[PDB]
C-alpha cells in the first residue's frame, strides 16, 4: 500500500498495476521464470486490495484493462486471465475507457476469448452512451457539466 | 409496480418499476421514507430533469432491460446531438 | 498524566511575561510527549489523540467562575512576537516561533475570542506602525488560514490588505490633487489610512460628535471628491479619534514639534486666534461632547502646554486656559502620546 | 503653532451590504479564488469588483468566468448586466 | 432549474438538509416531497460551482454523526440498569 501510494511510473508510463497484468514485463533468466510468470492473478489481486489505481493511464493511453486484453495466451492459462479481468472489473475498472487512440478495450483485444470475457463484465450505462455521444460529435462541454463528468467525458 | 417519474414540466413518465430500479437514485428515492408501501402512486418528483431528457432516460430504461443479457449486436442507442450533454448529467444524477 | 503534567507546567505562572511562558510551556509539554509517544509507544494514533485531548483540556484550562486565559494569552504572545521591539529577534526567529505557536493554537477550542483579541491587537499594530515586518503579519495571517477556515481570517486578512494598500492610495490622491483643475494648495501633508468598516474592530459611534478644523476642511473636501470620483458608491465615514497631526511651536521659540491627536489638535485652533480661551469659547468651534473635551483638556494639562488661568485646576464651566509661554520640552520632537 | 503634517483614518462601506463573492464565498475586496493561486503572477489589483443591475457584487474574473457559459446572475436567476 | 453546476450556499442548503438527515436517522416522519427534494441538494452540493462541496458535505455530515451518536451514548449511559434496552 505504501509503494502504491508512492505511485511508481515506468518510462512508458506503466504504473504498478500495468506491469502486473502485462505479459511484456520481462523476467530474468534465472529461476524467477519458474515462479514469477506474468500476468499473475494473485499479484493483480493483491495490488487491487492495496488500493492500486485501477483506472491509471500511461503516456500511451492504455488503462489497466487495455493492456491485459491483448494477452496472447487466452486459453492455456485462461484462469489467470479471467481472474484478473474480474478482479479489475469488480474493483474500479471502467470497461469502456477510451485511450489516446480512440480504442475501446474491446477494440484492442485481438482475441475472441478476452473480448467476450470482457463483454460478460460490461455493465452498460446511459452515462457511458451519453459520454460517447458527446465526444463523437464534439460538443463544447467545458463548464456546462460537473467537473467529474468532464474527466468522465475525457475517459470516453 | 408502476413508478411515476414526474419531470420538471409535469410530464409523468409512468414506467415499470423493475425497469426504473436499474438506476441507482430511483432505487434510492424509493428506499427509506419514500417507500409508500401501498401500491397507489409511488411517484417520484424530479424537480431538476427536463421532460424531453427524462423521456430519453425512460427509453434507456426499457432498452437496458430488454438488451441486458443478449449482447447479440445490440442496436446503438439513438442520442440526438442536441439532447446529449443534458442526458449526460441526467445519467450522472440518475446513475446508470 | 499529560493533563496533570500541564497543570504542573502552565498553572504555576505568576504574571510577568506570561504570554511568552504559557505558550512555551505548552509547547515544551507537547514536544516532550510527542517525542515520547513516537519513540516508545510506536507513535500510536490513539495515544496521539490522547495527547491532543489532554492538551485541549490543559490549554484552555478554565478556572471555576472565571473565563479561560488561553485566548488572551495566545493573542498577547502573537502580539509580542509581531510587534517591533528591542528584543533583537530576526524574521527567521519570529517565523519559527509562530510556526511552533500553531501547535498551541489548535487546542484553544474558543477560537472566536482569540479572533476578537487578535483583531484588536492587529488594528493597533497596523495603525500606529508597531508592526515589525509587514511580511511577518502576512505570514501570521496565512498560518491561521491554514489552521482554521478562511472565514476566521477574513477580517484579519482584509485589515492587512487595507494597511498594505495605503501608499498606492496616497500616490493616487496626490496624482488627483495635481491633475484636478487648478493647483490645490497642499498646506498639509495628508496621508490617509483608509479602512473597511466591518473588517476592522474600530467602531466610530459618533455620539461624541466632532467638527473638523478649518485648515483641515479643505483636505477633507478634496479627498471626498477624490474618493467619490475615482471610486464610486462608497460612504467614506471619518474616524476622527485615531487621526493624529504634528505641530511645530513657532509661537514660542520654535523649539520642537508637537505630534498630537486631532481631538487635542482642535483645542489649539481657538487658542491660535486668542491666547485666553474659555471652556465654552473652545467648545463652540469643536462642538464635541463634554467627556471627550474634558479628557483631551486633562491630557493637554498633563502636557501642560496650556496653563489654567483659573485657579481651580479641575474642569468646570469657565475653565479658561492660555498658552504656557514658559513651558518648554527637553527634546526637539516632543510627541504627545494620546 | 500650526498644523503641517496630518495623519487621518477613515472607514468606508460599500453603500450596499455585500460581504462575499457568492461564487467564491470569499470577500469581494479580497482576491478571487482564481487569483488566490499564482499570487506571484497576480498583481493583487486585477481583482476588481463587478456589480450587476440586481445590485449584486462579484469579482470581475468570477462573474466573467460564470458568464462565459451561463448568462444568468448566480444568486437570483435573472438576466445579468454590468453597471 | 437544471442539473448544471450552480452557485450553492452551503450554510443554507445544509440547514435545509440537516432537518431531513436528523429526522431520518431517528426514524421520524419526513414527507415524500421533502425526501425527493433532498436528493437534489446533495447533488447540488456535490457539483457546486466552482469548487464541489463534497468535502464540506462529508465533513459536516461526519461532524453531525459524531455529535448525534455521542448524544445517544450519553442517553444510553444515563440509564443505569436499562443500558441494554436503551442501546437496542
Ligand atoms: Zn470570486
Ligand atoms: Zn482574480
Ligand atoms: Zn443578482
Amino acid at each position: 500500500y505504501n509503494l502504491i501510494h508512492l505511485d511508481p511510473r515506468t518510462r512508458e508510463g506503466f504504473t504498478l498495476l500495468h506491469l502486473a497484468v502485462n505479459s511484456n514485463t520481462p523476467v530474468d533468466d534465472f529461476h524467477t521464470n519458474d515462479v514469477c510468470s506474468f500476468p499473475n492473478a494473485l499479484v493483480t489481486k493483491l495490488l487491487l486490495d492495496c488500493g492500486a489505481e485501477v483506472n491509471a493511464v500511461d503516456n500511451e493511453g492504455n488503462s489497466a484493462l487495455h493492456i491485459i486484453v491483448q494477452y496472447n495466451r487466452p486459453i492455456s492459462d485462461f484462469l489467470t486471465l479471467h481472474s484478473i479481468i474480474i478482479s479489475l472489473v469488480e474493483a474500479g475498472a471502467h470497461t469502456d475507457m477510451t485511450n489516446k487512440q480512440n480504442k475501446t478495450p474491446l477494440d484492442k483485444s485481438t482475441t475472441g476469448v478476452s473480448e467476450i470475457l470482457l463483454k460478460t463484465q460490461m455493465k452498460m450505462s446511459l452515462k457511458c452512451l451519453a459520454a460517447r455521444a458527446v465526444r463523437a460529435n464534439d460538443i463544447n462541454y467545458q463548464d456546462q457539466i460537473p467537473r467529474t463528468l468532464e474527466e468522465f467525458v475525457g475517459f470516453h | 409496480m408502476y413508478v411515476k417519474l414526474i419531470s420538471s414540466d409535469g410530464h409523468e413518465f409512468i414506467v415499470k418499476r423493475e425497469h426504473a430500479l436499474t438506476s441507482g437514485t430511483i432505487k434510492a428515492m424509493l428506499s427509506g421514507p419514500g417507500q409508500f408501501a401501498e401500491n397507489e402512486t409511488n411517484e417520484v418528483n424530479f424537480r431538476e430533469i427536463p421532460s424531453h431528457v427524462l423521456s430519453k432516460v425512460c427509453m434507456y430504461f426499457t432498452y437496458k432491460v430488454r438488451y441486458t443479457n443478449s449482447s447479440t449486436e445490440i442496436p446503438e442507442f439513438p442520442i440526438a446531438p442536441e439532447i446529449a450533454l443534458e442526458l449526460l448529467m441526467a445519467a450522472n444524477f440518475l446513475d446508470c | 498524566h499529560i493533563h496533570d503534567e500541564g497543570l504542573r507546567a502552565t498553572s504555576n505562572l505568576t504574571q510577568e511575561n506570561m504570554p511568552t511562558l504559557f505558550v512555551e510551556s505548552v509547547l515544551e509539554v507537547h514536544g516532550k510527549f510527542v517525542q515520547l509517544i513516537n519513540t516508545v509507544l510506536n507513535g500510536d494514533q490513539h495515544f496521539m489523540s490522547a495527547l491532543d485531548k489532554a492538551l485541549t483540556s490543559v490549554v484552555n484550562y478554565r478556572e471555576p467562575k472565571s473565563v479561560c486565559k488561553a485566548p488572551e494569552l495566545l493573542a498577547k504572545y502573537c502580539d509580542n512576537l509581531l510587534k517591533k521591539s528591542a528584543k533583537g529577534m530576526t524574521e527567521n526567529e519570529v517565523e519559527d516561533r509562530l510556526t511552533s505557536f500553531i501547535t498551541v493554537f489548535k487546542y484553544i477550542d474558543d477560537k472566536d475570542v482569540f479572533q476578537k483579541f487578535y483583531a484588536r491587537m492587529l488594528a493597533k499594530r497596523l495603525i500606529h506602525g508597531l508592526s515589525m515586518s509587514m511580511d511577518s503579519e502576512e505570514a501570521m495571517i496565512n498560518k491561521l488560514k491554514q489552521a482554521c477556515g478562511y472565514e476566521f481570517t477574513s477580517k484579519l486578512h482584509r485589515m492587512y490588505t487595507d494597511m498594505s494598500v495605503s501608499a498606492d492610495l496616497n500616490n493616487k490622491f496626490n496624482n488627483f490633487i495635481k491633475n484636478q483643475d487648478t493647483v490645490i494648495d497642499l498646506g498639509i501633508s495628508f496621508q490617509i489610512y483608509v479602512l473597511q468598516a466591518g473588517a476592522w474592530p474600530l467602531t466610530q459611534a459618533p455620539s461624541s460628535t466632532f467638527a473638523i478644523p478649518q485648515e483641515l476642511e479643505k483636505s477633507v473636501q478634496m479627498f471626498e471628491l477624490f474618493y467619490s470620483q475615482h471610486f464610486s458608491g462608497r460612504k467614506l465615514t471619518w474616524l476622527h479619534y485615531l487621526c493624529t497631526g504634528e505641530v511645530k511651536m513657532n509661537y514660542l521659540g520654535k523649539p520642537y514639534v508637537a505630534m498630537v491627536t486631532t481631538y487635542q489638535m482642535a483645542v489649539l485652533l481657538a487658542f491660535n486666534n486668542s491666547e485666553t480661551v474659555s471652556y465654552k469659547e473652545l467648545q463652540d468651534s469643536t462642538q464635541m461632547n463634554e467627556k471627550e473635551l474634558t479628557k483631551t483638556i486633562k491630557s493637554l494639562l498633563d502636557v501642560k502646554m496650556i496653563n489654567h488661568d483659573s485657579e481651580k485646576e479641575d474642569i468646570d464651566a469657565e475653565s479658561s486656559f492660555s498658552l504656557n509661554m514658559n513651558f518648554s520640552s527637553k527634546r526637539t520632537k516632543f510627541k504627545i502620546t494620546t | 503653532f500650526e498644523v503641517k503634517k496630518w495623519n487621518a483614518v477613515a472607514l468606508w462601506a460599500w453603500d450596499i451590504v455585500v460581504d462575499n463573492c457568492a461564487i467564491c464565498r470569499n470577500h469581494i475586496m479580497d482576491l478571487c479564488i482564481e487569483c488566490q493561486a499564482n499570487q506571484a503572477s497576480a498583481t493583487s489589483e486585477e481583482c476588481t469588483v463587478a456589480w450587476g443591475v440586481c445590485n449584486h457584487a462579484f469579482h470581475f474574473h468570477c462573474i466573467s468566468r460564470w458568464l462565459k457559459t451561463r448568462q444568468v446572475c448566480p444568486l437570483d436567476n435573472r438576466e445579468w448586466e454590468f453597471q | 432549474t437544471s442539473l448544471k453546476p450552480r452557485v450553492v450556499d452551503f450554510d443554507e442548503t445544509w440547514n435545509k438538509l440537516l432537518t431531513t438527515i436528523k429526522a431520518v436517522v431517528m426514524l421520524e416522519y419526513v414527507e415524500r416531497a421533502t425526501w425527493n427534494d433532498r436528493f437534489s441538494d446533495i447533488y447540488a452540493l456535490c457539483v457546486a460551482y466552482p469548487e464541489p462541496l463534497g468535502e464540506r458535505l462529508y465533513t459536516e455530515t461526519k461532524i453531525f454523526l459524531e455529535n448525534h451518536v455521542r448524544h445517544l451514548h450519553k442517553r444510553v449511559l444515563e440509564s443505569e440498569e436499562q443500558v441494554l434496552v436503551m442501546y437496542h
